[PDB]
């Protein structure tokens, strides 16, 4: 039996360094040697209560690349869903009667772990539950860093953008904090800063981090540069715009960057990575997005197959 | 350098990659008289300079100050009959009009048939430009960028 | 290798008489001898940014009839799509990472050819991009005319309705203008008339066309009668309604029609072909719609398979 | 011709302590003696493009209490010509051709001052423009300070809540910083702290301010407790719901309060001042709301009357 | 009892040159001398079922400038009982039981005349019904022609823009075709050309008209340049954006214009008269907009007053 | 005059009011090379012209032909040592990328990270320029009208 067989995947905080490795391992095998009828005859609900089409297109593509059937919805707009008195608990109790695995994204925190209480023997994969978790994104990011950097230990990772509200930067800092010798550079306005609970955690596990004022002081040193969507609407119109310089990345800046360095972004990217960066060997956020197929595949393969032989 | 005109202005030691911007921004070009522009010359120090000569035109007084944010050490020469009858450098104006765009996007400037107006304050260090309409203040870096 | 292998299909103006033939050829073979696992293991995004469910149901059915998996959306209503700062270029760059072929319909002109700049090696099939192209409709119409008329040369084709805004009549006149000896009858109000650029084109390539006042003067002569949706809202309420007679087709009218003659309509059909016509041997617009499966199939087969053996 | 006659009233920042005082004086007068026909035969525009309860019904009731007629609108959805091409410039151009004065609330900062350049000699009165100004609110906040406290010099005024985005707490500081002896206690989330510029200004005039963290930290020094509305949306649910005992007011707190202390709120409220604060004698926001009428009256009296010899 | 007293004012077509003139005369009078209490104790309905800026605020300001009270509504979304079963007939039945006059704008042609059959002896005033009539606009367009030009006979008037769907350019021709010596230059897209009926009428009375293609083609003959709003939606984006130099006006054009020439627009505008036309002395549309008040006043004065001895 | 270079390109014979337009569009000025622009030069010989001279810079083939919609009568000439080593006149190209904007408001070119491309077809009494993207053909007058 495999350590993740039939496990619900709800939070990065729940997975171990080993669990992480095994998932990044399998992602690599499957990316190399495809398994198109692995999950023949399985049906997975893809329940996106909140619509978020890149995570969804990725997950359903992954499910199809293993042989599975997909049923589900894309609500938020609305279907006969999320309303009038039907609880999520009675909704999950019915779909688990139907399908082999529930992949679900919800507007509210804690929903996939609530899903877990009612899903019987059917595994629940969290595709984001409010501001809380999104493991599956952290997983592709880890496989992208592992594939480009050869390692998940001992790296120089800079975190740029809104680190306050970044549910992505928060899990990658906690996932990466399980391996060793990593140095973190946080580069945010003081207003959109990396939380104390994160910083406690880090200092507590003995890890080196520093706040910096410009991408610029860090560039010489960095291995991974993870950009983040600033929510323009999470600051005043005059406050976003007013910096001095800004927190946008343009190709010029990258002149001091190491040959191994990559720029990573969860996307949508709007103001923050200038399109001239795309032409650079450093830009790697589309290829990252692409690794979403293999890490996501990996997941479903390990959750649904007892002893996966590869 | 390049030599003699009579009765015209000559603005010398523009920075370099700035002389054109002054031709664009300040619409100096839309003229009938001979204009001559030297870009990437020398003839007066600090290595790099563009130079602009507009004959039979004189950039009277607050028009020279409007150059200060872009060419603060520029020298503007009033020429008449082959000689420099006067020379003035730009000084910081109380207000910069028409060429800047308000950094704040909920500002009304952006949709209306109004020209910008920024009042100016602090000097040869930060300079804060405040908007006529939304009244927000900004560093000139920010205003003179994106 | 086949002449259309891995080719994007964006405009009729881009295809040749030969390309056309090859696609109509294969449509015929596949309609006769089905190939249900031809495209097993391929995933196609079906991206309908603008919703248009008959072209879409047709295309996804076609993809399923060849063995493929489909992922995608039906926006316009909306999903997390088409907005807030994500460009179509960054959207196409991510889905091409996922899928084997992009079928896409967009509200704006030029979008599928823009898609082409960012889709890497993944082929882009245009399912309509504003008022500009819709090749795949022209293709089924050509296979319908070829199947009913035995030929694509030397025919009497009448074009009825709004020929001004008809993106369908405009491509069928340019596609048909590649074969020879065709005579065109345009029957529109002077207000919804066939454009001069079209007419130039025709006169320039030496082709006979004439404007006529009633379906009625043409009926004796016609081979194909292609009806068109009048946009009731593209004229004044009193202007649509006021003609003298009208531009609607009823079974009575067809009494002088040739045995080979067919009535073709891209659908939705609302005011313009009276339901009594449906009972006639001439009515052929549902069967046309049906040929949408085979011509569309054909396309994907030629774009995705090197040397198709049939 | 009084010093405010036919003046526009756009920013508090454009009014002197001298003008501010003539407004409060007049308010007081009109409050003691109603002049029901002062503005007889005047027609005043209420243009709320952003729509709003107390400021709209307050000003329209002021116009009626003085004799004027009102023509107008409210919006945020639609109603009339203006969204594309009808520029505010063009709308003011035509409305200043109809009425004797325009009071306007609009969503975009700078709108009333732009209005000023298109209204010929028809004054405009800012009922709020974006996050910028709301001078009318401020005039009634100062009339309620002067009226409960007897002065506007040498006060201990606390600002609580969102001191960062709060349009009213900004102007109110601006104004009070024009009278001598005022000390300012600022009790906001540091996340929502008072902007630097306001503190820089305050440092210039040698005015004493200080950051604070409990209302209870100063609830024994203060004469005015200005209470502002936090808006949920800006902060994270778990962020807002945290902070020990929050920045809300409950009657218990008022137990060591000076007798003369008054709790003011610009209104609306939702949780921030508990209902129990209401039957305490310190509660003064519905009163302040009421004072909106006479202050509002005062301004229309002065802008539209050559000299008020009341 | 003046010749318009208690008359309904539905179509320009139902008014004589004689009536038209008494309206302009009165307007002129009221314009010279305000009668603030003429309509004291009258209550007038503003019923805008279709809602609209200048005509609504123009009429309500007229009602106030004359003493009347207004009760009413605006709509297109909802507000009150009427969409199903509350027929306009039933709504007028009950409102003519409440007010002294009804001014109504409605989306459907024929609505004010239908209203006329349910309002007992309460007159109704057409503020626009569909694409049909808007007699009130026309009265101020003729007062601005008479007022800038001194006459309404023997003028060179150009109509530019959508001369096909334009409700106002139709009525304005109707009216001017009741005075002698007027020549009419029609500069529209031929796609948007003047209807035949209007030209047939014009041919009957021996009035001279002519089609034109550049405003510059006649910008030296003309005394009035009536400028109408094209609406994007009707034409194709590439259709509208074409046409050499378009049918817009820029100040440059005004360079060979007669001194006495005035540019008029019914308002709103979007690109058609550039902002530079505005500070020229020919620009007269905000003035015309203003003249809406006195013309409007004139009509309510005459319909509701037995004889105006002004 | 604006003339004596030992090497470079000289765009002579530019119609007046166009040289600035040319430096703007074709981005002749972003360089740290000597450029001497002469605007509204005497030019009686051919009315009133503009003249641009860039030293040590040679505009090749594609570039001169891109000037054809703007200054169709201009004269490029190269200089390799202190004398006119060649002459060139703009020929109308098959395509014009980067510079023009599409008249079509629903064309995707309008918000995407892409350069415009128009194909040139001198037909009858003007040039028609069909857009890459929307495939709509417009007269150069409309395209240039902007
Ligand atoms: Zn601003
Ligand atoms: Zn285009």
């Amino acid at each position: 039996a495999n350590p993740l067989y039939q496990k619900h995947i709800i939070s990065i905080n729940d997975l171990s360094r080993d669990d992480l490795n095994l998932v990044l391992a399998t992602a690599a095998k499957l990316k190399a040697n495809p398994q198109p009828e692995l999950l023949k005859h399985k049906v997975i609900a893809s329940c996106f209560f909140e619509a978020s089409t890149r995570t969804r297109l990725s997950f359903q593509t992954s499910m199809h690349r293993l042989g599975a059937s997909v049923v589900g919805f894309s609500d938020s707009a609305n279907t006969s869903l999320g309303k009038k008195g039907e609880t999520l608990a009675d909704t999950i109790s019915v779909i688990s009667t139907y399908v082999d695995a529930i992949v679900m994204r919800h507007p509210q925190e804690g929903a996939a772990r609530l899903a877990t209480e009612f899903s019987g023997n059917v595994p629940v994969l969290n595709a984001g539950d409010g501001s809380n978790q999104h493991p599956t994104q952290t997983l592709l990011d880890l496989f992208t860093i592992q594939q480009t950097e050869g390692r998940l230990d001992n790296l120089h990772v800079a975190m740029v953008g809104d680190l306050k509200y970044g549910r992505t930067v928060h899990s990658l800092t906690q996932a990466l904090a399980k391996f060793d010798g990593n140095r973190f550079y946080f580069i945010a306005p003081d207003a959109l800063a990396m939380p104390e609970y994160i910083l406690d955690m880090l200092d507590e596990k003995g890890i080196a981090w520093s706040l910096h004022s410009s991408i610029e002081e860090v560039m010489a040193e960095v291995d991974i540069l993870y950009m983040t969507r600033v929510q323009k609407e999470r600051l005043d119109p005059s406050e976003y715009a007013n910096v001095k310089a800004q927190f946008v990345l343009r190709a010029s800046d990258l002149h001091n960057a190491k040959a191994n360095m990559k720029v990573l972004h969860p996307l949508p990217r709007v103001d923050e990575i200038a399109t001239d960066v795309d032409k650079t060997p450093h830009a790697w956020y589309f290829q990252q997005a692409g690794n979403g197929i293999f890490a996501r595949q990996a997941l479903l393969a390990l959750v649904l197959n007892r002893d996966l032989v590869l | 350098g390049v030599e003699a005109i009579k009765r015209g202005t000559v603005i010398d030691h523009i920075p370099a990659q700035i002389g054109f911007k002054l031709l664009s921004l300040f619409k100096l070009t839309e003229t009938d008289q001979r204009i001559t522009i030297g870009l990437n010359l020398p003839s007066g120090e600090m290595g790099r300079k563009d130079l602009i000569k507009i004959e039979n035109t004189f950039l009277s007084e607050d028009q020279v100050d409007q150059l200060a944010l872009y060419a603060p050490q520029a020298t503007v020469n009033r020429i008449d009959n082959y000689e420099v009858v006067g020379k003035s450098r730009p000084s910081l104006p109380e207000r910069i009009d028409n060429v800047l765009v308000c950094p704040n996007s909920n500002c009304i400037s952006h949709a209306e048939p109004v020209s910008s107006s920024f009042a100016v304050r602090k000097r040869a260090n930060d300079i804060a430009l405040k908007c006529k309409y939304c009244e927000k203040e900004f560093s000139h870096n920010v205003v003179l960028a994106n």
